[PDB]
């Protein structure tokens, strides 16, 4: 029958490891890198596009960063048709939270069962794991500020700065060397560009091929504002800290 | 849940010493109209077996289409199916009496009273009655709708128990099943004159007969009622 | 050997091979033997134990007052198809308050191991049945194979060393085939037919194991001390 | 639906898949459980490779499964997780049902039977996981500690250990555990449970974390300091 | 509207004795004020010295009965040839009935036999599955007549010992087949007399340890 | 790979015989059936001494009159337990009386063969059903995962079987006590068991028509076992 | 019987690619060049119709479709998958969208929800990928003008002038020559017939080129009046004497 | 068919444990059916339960929670309490709500962390927890006699005289009520059976030993 021809993507190598969860990993070791640090006043986003043509459509493009509502927003690393199948569940996941409690979801919440979503492909079914990494920015009142991570085994941590996708190695070990606790926001800005500059495969680093967002407390007396950066307002913050 | 539309009146029977005669008439009304009179309600199902069917004839249609499909079923991987193997009075009893039965535990029923009247493989006669509510019995004489009420106490003053079988002839059934007939023509507002008559026979097997009328009527002593008391002319 | 993986698989030669496979089982079972003559029928089963401290396993099953089967092979197979056998011959009597024939019984049990073989998934049932019975048509005795061929017989043997008894009874064909009106007689050939594929070990009183079914008597099984008789 | 057989038997008797499982459980981060006269200690190793953690949100090794029990892992994460609110839901289901909380035997066996499921169910793999769950009976105050495995095995265990170095940290507890004199307060039990830790971890920073449990529903976490004085204590007794 | 139930008339009555079980009832099926059948029994033997009936609406008798003589054949297989005790059979027909608690089988049933210790039973049993083993029981449309004569004269009620004031009742005592069948025969002359669904025939199974014996009597048939 | 439920060209089941070979690997596991009652006795195989050896429960109850001692993947046992119960408690609702030893037995081994591709894989566990009901008295049957059932008048399953099989084969007779029994399994476990046998590492139990099922203390099998060693050395 | 199919047939190898959307695209590659270009006032989107036999009729064919009143597509890889999405492409625009908000999708939206469909058949079981990229030009009055590529993933990409297929990589560079951001309609159209020519081997006229635009609304092509909101469709298929025209000042 | 009949039954907690006192007719409107029903259904050793309502409803159910009560303790090696058993059976009607099963029992039982226990359990969903409690045609009958006399320190000889003189005051008066009348006594060790009482021997002897029933001639 079609035994012969099922590949079995469900199974454990004699290792003890998932063959496809490894094999996603490494597929998304080759997509563009995605930064993700987080201040005691807001939180930053940056992300790598790949590898851009001159006549893409760049401003009214998204590859990268995707908002997931108000208070929460994502960057992917992987297939992108793959992320966005997650990305619309966890959009409607947030608001039957806000219908059933009349609040916004916490952040943990979010994470846990589109996390959850990831592991069970990885349980049962017997289809491909999602070759996608998440870092999740948002915020909320219990815990305020929070960077989180998602991988295709459907495990997830907690991050003071956190990098994915394309030379994370190198990626983290430049922030762990300049991170420090008390942090503001436009100082996260700078160092979250100047870690993809040192890591970036590309000649020079250009407004172009990046990606941009902040979540700060920025707005009016005590509310949370999620600001996608324009491809001029990315062309002015890369002049400001002097990499072009 | 029903309402019969083309309905068939009474179905009468009596079991004699060597077999069973059964009869019918040949109407199908449509309330109080007469609308159908070449209907036949009495069906063979063998040579030794005759259904009876009484009430909606849309469901008796659909009956006899049950009856047809188990002969052919019947004949399936059997070589004794004209033999040992054929289908019996008892077996066509019961298979009705099964789905009648389910039809009124599904609320669903088929509108009918029935009566299978036959001779079984070692001679003895076969005479059993069945309705939409799944109620089964059987009796010397059986008889549906106005059958029940007028004909059985015809047919009970010849067969009137057990012992009275053997001592009960083709003739004298048959004349009797024939009287009963009458009366219920004089009788019954849903009837007609004419019928078909059956006589399930151990030795002569089946004879079918179609076309009947009903005659020697007494009709004459009409002319001298007059008026409904007082009234002389 | 590249087309033995399942049941859907035709061999080049044409050959169902786990169908074969399922046949081989029959073959390492115990041995069973059938016969029959105009008024009666009769089993005759050879069981087999684990060991001296077990007791040995049942060959024979009843599937209605007029009907029964015995074994070889996979027993829980037996227990599968006596049990839908079971449930025809009282579909039969409940519906049209008829006796089950019993060639019905065997088109019926044909086509139940027949859906099986043409399925994947699924396997071949691994026990071949021997069944009695007397209907509107007197004795008969069937053999079921579980590629799906049924087949009436006067007499038969299946499972090890089974060929013994089934050449003795061919010889013994014209003799045991008008034993009428006499069971006693028609067993002790039965006997003496299974007999022929002893090695080594001889019936016992805990061994035997042998049924009946005729004219005016139920299908009813002999076991213990009431086989006694016939050693 | 997906229906394969993926756990089965091998000539020699072996599921392979739930055996594959427990080598996930051997990679895992070591966790240990000790339990005392009149309490039970969990201990678990946090792995050092990972710094510039947020460890206020980050998902904690020892969970509650309710305000009695509690539960431990080692094996793959995202498996746990499923482990965890089942076993929750079942906590819950029992006091609306039976109007009293889960006996610590009754959830282990719940857990188990899960996993159980998993070894012999069309088109699932086995949970690369096994727990340790503790506990206090309701209106009890004899403690109770219990293992679980992939397979679906479970037993009770006065201390035990699972994960990567395992067997290491069973030794040490195998002739530091007196059956008895087991120990008798708070602190001795707790300090056992370090000990054990420090033959495995590395440094007694941020990689030990401690949960100790008490009848009653009195089930607290201990602090990154209160944990040090512990490991500060050990050391300097040690060198002697 | 379709009306699935229907009444077919007849009265049942079982009694107990010692060593010995009877199971009496009627030959008489109806329909309103007509008459279907003078000879059609309802009480069966049914196996394992279990005698059945289950009167009022035939259709929903008939197959009931059918069922139970169909879970005795399913006991033997499954069970290896045990012999099915009355209790448990009564057991067993509660679940039959209470399987149709929201459509129910509209009888009577009682039920007759001996018990394990081989002393007369008789169980009775309301049309959703309720049951009672009892020394007495009369069911169908006679049933009002019939029992408060049987509280008489089988369990003495309302009878004292002559003389003693009313203080001292009338000793219970088991009755022999011969007088059970007396009582039997008579019972079902005076509800015949006061009952129009209630003649044309008796019909009394009686159940010892030797087996199952039948007797027929006939009745008034007006 | 190859399908579940595939046969051998020997004839046989690869997945059965399979999970047959898992069960060798399993602790040993013994019954015997006498007159007076039916006795069954359990290694428990702790893998390590910190493993309270009170929770290894290997000798199990499905009603009053029935009992179960097992061997293999103890685990897969637990449904298969859970089935006899309800099993044993359906009939009792439906039937008013205790179930019979072998109908109890041929339900759990109608379980054992409901796999393919229903289950995924055969149970990987052998059970010893003992029990008494009035027909057939004292009952004694050894449930495999091929559905088959055999009655034993004694029977051992796990590793040491052939070994204690072989002298179960000399040791037993139709007039053996209670009491014999119960010393007869303790001197077979103590000779095939790894560890030396003591009250901690081996469980007995009985079922007697009386009591019913009953698993024994730890300190009334500790005499037991005393009471072993004294009778071996007075000969 | 039935789909014992259930498992996926797209899985990741050891390093890290996903083998059949990788030769679905080879598949793509093998396939007619086709490209689209995007105006300040207008898109315009073209193909080469390669022709199976002369006898065939290939106007009968065609590789350009209308999706909605405002959008349309094109392809290159394999004809018979493009068919069969442009059937479900037309569906869902109805289904998900004109039958909830009473008008027609945005382009990015319907967009959005074909890729969706190509998605499912990477992951979903007992199926292949879709071995097309397709090609689709839009409008709609709160984004304006619009150009998206769709892969074989279900990865898609806004583009202000792109080319895909045979000889995809060669027109991508002559295209990154000729645009700029103040290109009118007619100027685009121009550019699209030179890009094209190179690829193009056999004759190119009317007959053998494909060619359709999304521009002005056209009252005409409504087909009735009355209503003053509802103005016509702007995609617009042009027809093989119209290619004709702009192939002499060429 | 007719399920709804007559009945009186009582059960009330006191120092030593539980009484439980029922009567035996049926009726199926003025036709008396039975004399001789067994109103108390005996679920386990330790458990008992009071039929009122449908007789097959209360018969079917309450066995069927004995079956369940066996498999807890098999499972658990406890015995089940009594709040977990009632709400059992009273989880379980509560899905069949609206169908038209009719019910009205009280569950009892003396357990050693509950003491002496007592639901009444009813097929509306109802579960109470209480003292006493009376159901049935006759329950206003019995509750007069109950409340006037009660007492938490009444011994198991009064207690018992109570239960059945509450029972004879519903028989009388209730006349759907009457027959005999059955004794339970529930401790922590199982309940004792205390016999069939005839109400018409009974009642000319309560009259004459305690001179109640003046309006009565006898
Ligand atoms: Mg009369």
């Amino acid at each position: 029958g079609s035994r012969r021809y099922d590949s079995r993507t469900t199974i454990f190598s004699p290792e003890g490891r998932l063959y496809q969860v490894e094999y996603a990993l490494e597929s998304i070791s080759h997509a563009g890198t995605a930064i993700g640090i987080m201040a005691s006043d807001g939180i930053v986003l940056a992300a790598e596009r790949k590898v851009t043509s001159t006549l893409l459509e760049q401003d009214t493009s998204t590859e990268k960063l995707y908002k997931l509502n108000d208070k929460i927003a994502v960057a992917v690393a992987g297939l992108t048709a793959d992320a966005e199948i997650l990305i619309n569940t966890a959009r409607i996941h947030a608001q039957n939270y806000l219908k059933t409690y009349n609040e916004d979801i916490p952040v943990e919440i979010l994470v846990r069962r589109l996390s959850d979503i990831k592991q069970g492909y990885t349980q049962h079914g017997g289809l491909r794991p999602f070759g996608v990494s998440f870092i999740y920015a948002g915020y909320d009142d219990r815990y305020g500020y929070q960077l989180y991570t998602s991988n295709p085994s459907g495990n997830y941590t907690g991050w003071k700065a956190i990098s994915v996708g394309a030379n994370t190695s190198a990626a983290q070990t430049l922030l762990q060397m300049d991170y420090k606790d008390d942090m503001k926001v436009d100082d996260a800005i700078e160092l979250a560009l100047k870690t993809l500059s040192k890591t970036t495969d590309s000649s020079a680093l250009t407004y172009d091929r990046l990606e941009f967002a902040t979540i700060r407390k920025g707005a009016n007396d005590g509310e949370v504002y999620q600001k996608i950066f324009k491809p001029q307002e990315i062309k002015d913050i890369l002049v400001k800290t002097g990499i072009t | 849940t029903q309402q019969p539309i083309v309905t068939g009146t009474s179905v009468i029977s009596m079991k004699y010493d060597n077999g069973v005669i059964i009869a019918a008439d040949n109407l199908g009304s449509y309330g109080s109209l007469l609308r159908f009179n070449g209907v036949e309600r009495l069906i063979p199902v063998g040579d030794n077996t005759v259904v009876g069917i009484s009430g909606d004839i849309s469901d008796m249609q659909h009956i006899e289409r049950l009856l047809k499909d188990l002969v052919t079923e019947n004949a399936y991987d059997n070589p004794l199916a004209d033999a040992e193997e054929a289908l019996e009075p008892s077996y066509i009893f019961e298979y009705l009496a099964t789905v009648m039965y389910q039809r009124r535990s599904k609320m669903n029923p088929l509108w009918n009273a029935i009566i299978v009247a036959g001779v079984q493989s070692n001679g003895d006669q076969f005479l059993r009655y069945v309705n939409l509510l799944g109620v089964t019995y059987s009796s010397p004489t059986l008889a549906t709708g106005f059958g029940a009420h007028m004909a059985n106490p015809l047919l009970r003053k010849v067969v009137d128990r057990e012992s009275d079988i053997p001592k009960t002839t083709v003739q004298v059934a048959e004349e009797a099943i024939v009287n009963a007939m009458r009366v219920l023509y004089y009788r019954d507002a849903r009837s007609s004159r004419n019928f078909s008559l059956a006589i399930i026979d151990k030795n002569t097997g089946l004879t079918f007969k179609k076309n009947l009328q009903v005659e020697n009527m007494k009709w004459d002593f009409a002319k001298d009622i007059k008026g409904y008391g007082t009234q002389k002319i | 050997n590249n087309y033995d993986g399942d049941t859907v698989t035709f061999s080049p030669t044409g050959r169902l091979f786990q169908v074969e496979y399922a046949l081989e089982a029959i073959k390492q079972g115990s041995v069973t033997v059938g016969l029959r003559s105009n008024t009666h029928a009769v089993l005759v089963a050879l069981k087999r134990n684990a060991d001296e401290l077990s007791s040995y396993q049942k060959k024979i099953i009843k599937c209605d007052e007029h009907m029964g089967l015995s074994l070889a092979g996979l027993a829980p197979d037996a227990r599968v198809l006596s049990n839908y056998l079971r449930q025809q011959c009282n579909y039969s009597s409940l519906v049209f308050n008829r006796k089950l024939a019993v060639e019905r019984a065997g088109h019926l049990l044909c086509d139940k191991a027949q859906k099986n073989t043409q399925s994947y998934g699924g396997r071949p049932y691994g026990v071949g049945l021997l069944i009695i019975g007397y209907d509107k048509s007197g004795a008969h005795l069937l053999e079921f194979q579980p590629s799906g061929n049924v087949t009436e017989l006067y007499g038969t043997a299946i499972g090890a060393r089974s060929q013994g008894a089934k050449t003795y009874l061919e010889r013994t064909l014209d003799t045991f085939i008008k034993i009428d009106g006499n069971p006693d007689e028609l067993i002790k050939a039965g006997v003496e037919a299974i007999s022929q594929s002893l090695r080594d070990e001889s019936l016992t009183v805990d061994n035997l194991s042998i049924a009946i079914v005729g004219k005016d008597t139920p299908f009813t099984i002999y076991d213990g001390e009431a086989v006694a008789k016939y050693i | 639906g997906y229906d394969r057989a993926l756990s089965i038997f091998s000539p020699d008797g072996h599921i392979f898949q739930v055996e594959y499982a427990l080598e996930a459980v051997k990679r895992g981060t070591c966790a240990v459980g000790v339990k005392g006269k009149n309490c039970v200690v969990l201990g678990c190793e946090r792995r050092s490779t990972l710094k510039l953690q947020d460890t206020r949100i980050t998902p904690s090794k020892v969970s509650k499964i309710d305000s009695h029990v509690v539960l431990s892992f080692s094996g793959l994460n995202a498996d746990s997780r499923i482990l965890i609110e089942k076993a929750r839901v079942e906590a819950q289901s029992h006091r609306l049902t039976l109007e009293d909380p889960v006996t610590v035997e009754y959830l282990t066996r719940y857990v188990a039977g899960v996993q159980q499921r998993y070894t012999q169910s069309g088109g699932v793999r086995p949970f690369g996981v096994s727990t340790l769950i503790a506990g206090f009976d309701p209106r009890d105050d004899e403690p109770k500690l219990y293992q679980t495995e992939p397979s679906g095995i479970y037993s009770s265990w006065s201390a035990q250990t699972i994960g990567r170095n395992s067997k290491t940290v069973r030794e040490f507890l195998e002739k530091n555990y007196d059956r008895k004199e087991p120990p008798a307060t708070v602190e001795e039990c707790v300090k056992l449970t370090v000990r054990s830790l420090l033959e495995v971890v590395q440094t007694g920073a941020k990689n030990i974390e401690i949960t100790v449990v008490k009848p009653d529903s009195d089930i607290v976490a201990l602090s990154s300091e209160e944990i040090n004085q512990y490991v500060t204590q050990i050391e300097q007794e040690k060198q002697e | 509207q379709f009306n699935p139930y229907g009444d077919n008339g007849g009265t049942i009555l079982g009694i107990a004795g010692e060593d010995f079980a009877v199971l009496a009832g009627d030959t008489r099926n109806i329909t309103d004020y007509s008459i279907n059948s003078r000879y059609e029994p309802k009480v069966f033997d049914c196996g394992d010295n279990i005698v059945m009936s289950a009167n009022g609406f035939a259709a929903d008798g008939d197959a009931l009965v059918k069922r139970f003589k169909n879970s005795v054949k399913w006991y033997h297989f499954d069970h290896n040839d045990k012999k099915l005790s009355i209790n448990s059979a009564a057991r067993n027909i509660q679940h039959l009935l209470y399987g149709k608690r929201f459509f129910p089988y509209y009888v009577h049933t009682i039920i007759a036999g001996l018990d394990e210790d081989g002393k007369g039973a008789v169980y009775s049993f309301d049309p959703v599955g309720s049951y009672e083993r009892e020394q007495c029981r009369a069911g169908g449309a006679a049933a009002s007549l019939i029992m408060p004569f049987l509280d008489n004269q089988v369990n003495f009620k309302n009878q004292y010992e002559p003389g003693t004031n009313g203080k001292v009742k009338k000793p219970l005592k088991y009755l022999s087949v011969e007088e059970v069948i007396k009582l039997v025969r008579d019972s079902f002359t005076s509800a015949t007399e006061r009952h129009i669904q209630v003649g044309d025939g008796l019909e009394i199974l009686i159940v010892t340890k030797d087996g199952v014996r039948k007797e027929f009597y006939e009745l008034k048939r007006d | 790979d190859r399908g579940v439920s595939t046969f051998s060209p020997e004839g046989r089941l690869f997945q059965v015989e399979y999970s047959l070979e898992a069960i060798k690997l399993g602790s040993t596991a013994i019954g015997i059936a006498t007159k007076e009652g039916v006795v069954l006795g359990v290694e428990k195989r702790a893998t390590s001494p910190l493993l309270e050896s009170d929770s290894i429960e290997k000798i199990v109850e499905i009603d009053r009159h029935i009992g179960c001692a097992m061997s293999g993947l103890t685990a897969d046992a637990r449904s298969m337990i859970e089935h006899a119960r309800t099993a044993a408690v359906t009939h009792n609702l439906y039937y008013d009386e205790d179930i019979n030893v072998e109908s109890l037995t041929q339900s759990v081994c109608d379980l054992a063969l409901r796999f393919g591709e229903l289950m995924s894989r055969p149970f990987g566990v052998a059970l010893l059903i003992a029990g008494h009901d009035a027909d057939d008295g004292y009952q004694l049957f050894h449930a495999e995962p091929s559905g088959t059932f055999y009655r034993y008048n004694a029977k051992a399953i796990g590793s040491g079987s052939e070994g204690a099989q072989a002298e179960l084969l000399n040791e037993w007779h139709s007039s053996l006590t209670l009491k014999e029994a119960e010393l007869l399994v303790l001197k077979i476990l103590k000779q095939v068991m790894e560890e030396k046998l003591d009250e901690n590492n081996a469980q007995l139990s009985c079922i007697t028509k009386q009591d019913g099922f009953k698993i024994y203390d730890n300190e009334k099998t500790a005499e037991l076992i005393k009471e072993l060693k004294e009778k071996e050395a007075a000969e | 019987m039935t789909d014992r199919y259930s498992f996926s047939l797209t899985t990741f190898s050891p390093s890290g690619k996903l083998g059949q959307i990788d030769y679905a695209l080879t598949a793509v590659k093998q396939g007619v060049t086709s490209l689209g270009i995007k105006a300040t006032n207008g898109v315009v989107i073209a193909t080469e119709k390669k022709s199976s036999s002369p006898l065939a009729m290939s106007e009968t064919l065609s590789k350009v479709s209308l999706l909605t009143p405002d959008i349309g597509a094109v392809y290159s890889g394999m004809g018979p998958d493009y068919r069969v999405l442009v059937d479900k492409s037309r569906k869902v625009a109805h289904t998900s969208y004109k039958r909830i908000y009473g008008e027609y999708p945005p382009t990015k939206l319907l967009v959005s929800e074909v890729a969706k469909i190509m998605q499912e058949a990477t992951q979903s079981g007992g199926v292949r990928p879709f071995g097309v990229s397709l090609l689709i030009a839009g409008h709609d009055e709160f984004n304006g003008f619009s150009l998206y590529q769709v892969d074989p993933s279900g990865s898609y990409f806004p583009w202000k002038a792109t080319a895909i297929g045979k000889g995809s990589v060669a027109a991508k560079t002559f295209l990154e020559k000729r645009w700029n951001d103040e290109l009118e309609l007619e100027d685009a159209i121009h550019i699209a017939l030179l890009t094209l020519k190179e690829s193009v081997e056999g004759e190119f006229n009317g007959d053998t080129i494909e060619l359709a635009i999304i521009g002005d609304e056209n009252p005409d092509l409504l087909g009735y009046t009355g209503i003053p909101t509802d103005k016509g469709p702007r995609f617009r298929k042009l027809t093989s004497q119209e290619i004709n025209d702009r192939l002499e000042a060429l | 068919i007719k399920i709804a009949t007559g009945a009186t039954t009582l059960a009330f907690r006191f120092q030593g444990g539980i009484i439980v006192a029922v009567d035996s007719r049926a009726t199926a409107g003025n036709w008396v059916a039975s004399q001789t029903v067994k109103k108390v259904i005996e679920i386990n050793p330790f458990l008992l339960g009071t039929m009122a309502g449908g007789a097959a409803d209360c018969q079917f159910w309450e066995t069927w929670l004995g079956s369940q009560c066996r498999l807890h303790e098999l499972r658990e090696k406890e015995r089940i309490s009594v709040a977990a058993a009632s709400k059992i059976l009273s989880n379980l009607v509560y899905q069949y709500k609206g169908a038209g099963l009719s019910m009205g029992t009280m569950i009892c039982g003396y357990t050693r962390k509950e003491g002496p226990t007592i639901y009444y359990v009813d097929s509306d969903g109802t579960r109470l927890k209480g003292d006493i409690f009376c159901v049935g045609s006759g329950q206003t009958f019995a509750y007069g006699v109950l409340d006037s006399n009660y007492k938490w320190d009444l011994s198991v000889e009064d207690a018992l005289y109570l239960g059945k003189r509450s029972i004879l005051a519903a028989a009388h008066r209730d006349a759907y009520s009457g027959g005999s009348v059955n004794l339970y006594h529930v401790t922590e060790d199982g309940w004792i059976y205390h016999g069939n009482h005839d109400v018409g021997e009974l009642f000319w002897k309560v009259k004459e030993e305690e001179g109640s029933f003046n309006n009565v001639i006898g």
